[PDB]
RNA sequence: GGGUGACGGGGAAUCAGGGUUCGAUUCCGGAGAGGGAGCCUGAGAAACGGCUACCACAUCCAAGGAAGGCAGCAGGCGCGCAAAUUACCCACUCCCGACCCGGGGAGGUAGUGACGAAAAAUAACAAUACAGGACUCUUUCGAGGCCCUGUAAUUGGAAUGAGUCCACUUUAAAUCCUUUAACGAGGAUCCAUUGGAGGGCAAGUCUGGUGCCAGCAGCCGCGGUAAUUCCAGCUCCAAUAGCGU
């Protein structure tokens, strides 16, 4: 008898069939166009979709006009257009079925340094978010694979306590200048 | 029947080599970089039936 | 100077004879202000003095120009010391505490169980 | 054909039942039988102390000795002629040391060119002998 | 009647739809305090951090006698393939008492911890030398560069956390994160790892050694002097703080 949780999930899962070489050649030029750190990485995203498309044809099949799939379809529409996959307009369930990989990944923050220019190349993008140099709102958003709400967009750019947002210089400039003031000077 | 003395015979008397040296390698993201580039952009020629990424001719 | 301050969650607990909220700190660029400085901003804000004001469980975010933490303030002095924990008092030197070590005390008790009436042997014990 | 009717359900899952048997892999799990021929006392691994290096002959196809060590185990007293894997290896192996003997992959049914080593050799005394095969750790003297 | 590698359940793992296996284990219910039995008090026990016997273990004895029960928490021994520190505190959560005040190894906090889960670094950008190809230009050769990709030179400064570390915060008192000054990167450094590279199955008919040997190999097989399969070196493949059995 303790406080506590033990309440965790794993977020991805792996391939069956694992050398089977289309397989491989799409999750890595999933991983170049954005620039993930790792295979599983990509079967998180994948994994997040799945779940969705389960959640969606479970209610495709509820009888049209069902209170349980009207409310839940509806709360599913409204969750996928929040992050900029769906259109309003597009909001109706069939539709979700469409709906790729791609999409997913293309509203990461390291994606929206790097589609807000603000980067230059997205390996740079990745970087720039590790090293707390780009705020999403208020917030310095450390993390890639923050999805970037729709809502949440417009307020991307570089973090007000650094070098590049228009701060204190870096510790590498720093030096350099210590160098030419007492050394060279 | 038959003996146990041979054992290790073969990884006794192999010759002995350096292990050589070349570079600190890309690792993580930038490995994974790397090697979307070197099959995705860099090359992409006019084919000669069929590829190899360890051939030797 | 550059600090700031909100008070958030404000609310007259009429009956532990006190007023308790959330307190917010913005400080952008500077590392978690100490909670005397709090007080003194507090006490300025609420023009009441800091000894009546007890403030706590401080939280910085991420990126680091916003802590919040919970702090009240009491009617008197008096009321502060009884309606609040003994640690928070001597969190600055009002109600300070024994040195005994409890391993120390239940040793003494485990011998004491031992003896009969004699006070003196049951005063001495250990 | 089947039996297939309505209030059936006892003589269907009856019939599966005794059926279940015939079944080879459930049979052994089942019938205790295997966990009492099993030295591993139904186990992943067993300690047990080695007596003697016996060269093991491979079967016809393939000539070759396959240098096996004789294992009693330690939980039963149950002995054993399990592998040394890997080249030269049998001579880290000397008597009387303590190795930690796992299955040879196949879950019984002996495995390979040898004639019934189901079990093959992990760690002399408490050392893994693939640190000693990469020379990482020592045998300690 | 016998067995159970049988405490019941909530639930867990897989899973299209059906299913199969698991459930000692934080909630609920049961049962037990070495084994059996008997009872005192009490509203409530057939109590075990209550007694009384016996059996099994075992402890002082001045040898008449006397005392004992961790399947509480730590820790030890043993068993074993198989599992943590004799740490700090009543601050939280609740309990008990005559009690606003005392007690609680319930409980909370640290330590160990690759059981398992979530996030996520090990580099990024530039001009160079170049090495290439959609465009424009050119019969071809060559060139103009919005486009670019590899290897170098670390060439270039810029960026940064690992870490070291004042201080604040945290907190019962601490830490840990979080906040934050000051130091902190040329890779010869702050060095990624496990397993593969005949097929199944992603990836060398490369070089050296050994010659049915030594060894690999879940299976098919390879090995008897041009070994794609062994031991090595090179290069390559997979996953990657993980990966083998
Ligand atoms: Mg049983
Ligand atoms: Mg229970
Ligand atoms: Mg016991
Ligand atoms: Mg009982
Ligand atoms: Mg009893
Ligand atoms: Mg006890
Ligand atoms: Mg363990
Ligand atoms: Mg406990
Ligand atoms: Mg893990
Ligand atoms: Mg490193
Ligand atoms: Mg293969």
């Amino acid at each position: 008898p303790v406080a506590r949780s033990w309440v965790c999930r794993k977020t991805y899962v792996t391939p069956r069939r694992p050398f089977e070489k289309s397989r491989l050649d799409q999750e890595l030029k999933l991983i170049g166009e954005y620039g993930l750190r790792n295979k599983r990485e990509v079967w998180r995203v994948k994994f997040t979709l799945a779940k969705i498309r389960k959640a969606a044809r479970e209610l495709l099949t509820l009888d049209e006009k069902d209170p349980r799939r009207l409310f839940e379809g509806n709360a599913l529409l409204r969750r996928l257009v929040r992050i900029g996959v769906l259109d309003e307009g597009k909001m109706k369930l069939d539709y979700i079925l469409g709906l790729k990989i791609e999409d997913f990944l293309e509203r990461r923050l390291q994606t929206q340094v790097f589609k807000l220019g603000l980067a230059k190349s997205i390996h740079h993008a990745r970087v720039l978010i590790r090293q707390r140099h780009i705020r999403v709102r208020k917030q310095v958003v450390n993390i890639p694979s923050f999805i970037v709400r729709l809502d949440s967009q417009k307020h991307i750019d570089f973090s007000l306590r650094s070098p590049y947002g228009g701060g204190r210089p870096g510790r590498v400039k720093r030096k350099n200048a210590k160098k030419g003031q007492g050394g060279a000077g | 029947h038959g003996s146990l003395a041979r054992v290790g015979k073969v990884r006794g008397q192999t010759l002995k080599v350096a292990k050589q040296e070349k570079k600190k390698k890309r690792t993580g993201r930038a490995k994974r970089r790397m090697q979307y580039n070197r099959r995705f952009v860099n090359v992409v020629p006019t084919f000669g039936k069929k590829k190899g990424p360890n051939a030797n001719s | 100077d550059t600090v700031t301050i909100r008070t958030r969650k404000f609310m007259t607990n009429r009956l532990l004879q006190r007023k308790q909220m959330v307190i917010d700190v913005l400080h952008p660029g500077k590392a978690t202000v100490p909670k005397t400085e709090i007080r003194e901003k507090l006490a300025k804000m609420y023009k009441t003095t800091p000894d009546v004001i007890f403030v706590f469980g401080f939280r910085t975010h991420f990126g680091g120009g916003k802590t919040t933490g919970f702090g009240m303030i009491y009617d008197s002095l008096d009321y502060a010391k009884k309606n609040e924990p003994k640690h928070r008092l001597a969190r600055h030197g009002l109600y300070e505490k024994k040195k005994t070590s409890r391993k120390q005390r239940k040793e003494r008790k485990n011998r004491m169980k031992k003896v009969r009436g004699t006070a003196k042997a049951n005063v001495g014990a250990g | 054909g089947k039996c297939r009717g309505l209030r059936t359900a006892r003589k269907l899952r009856s019939h599966r039942r005794d059926q279940k048997w015939h079944d080879k892999q459930y049979k052994k799990a089942h019938l205790g039988t295997a966990l009492k021929a099993n030295p591993f006392g139904g186990a992943s691994h067993a300690k047990g102390i080695v007596l003697e290096k016996v060269g093991v002959e491979a079967k016809q196809p393939n000539s070759a000795i396959r240098k096996c060590v004789r294992v009693q185990l330690i939980k039963n007293g149950k002995k054993i002629t399990a592998f040394v894997p890997n080249d030269g290896c049998l001579n880290f192996i000397e008597e009387n040391d303590e190795v930690l003997v796992a299955g040879f992959g196949r879950k019984g049914h002996a495995v390979g060119d040898i004639p019934g080593v189901r079990f093959k050799v992990v760690k002399v005394a408490n050392v893994s002998l693939l640190a000693l095969y990469k020379g990482k750790k020592e045998r300690p003297r």
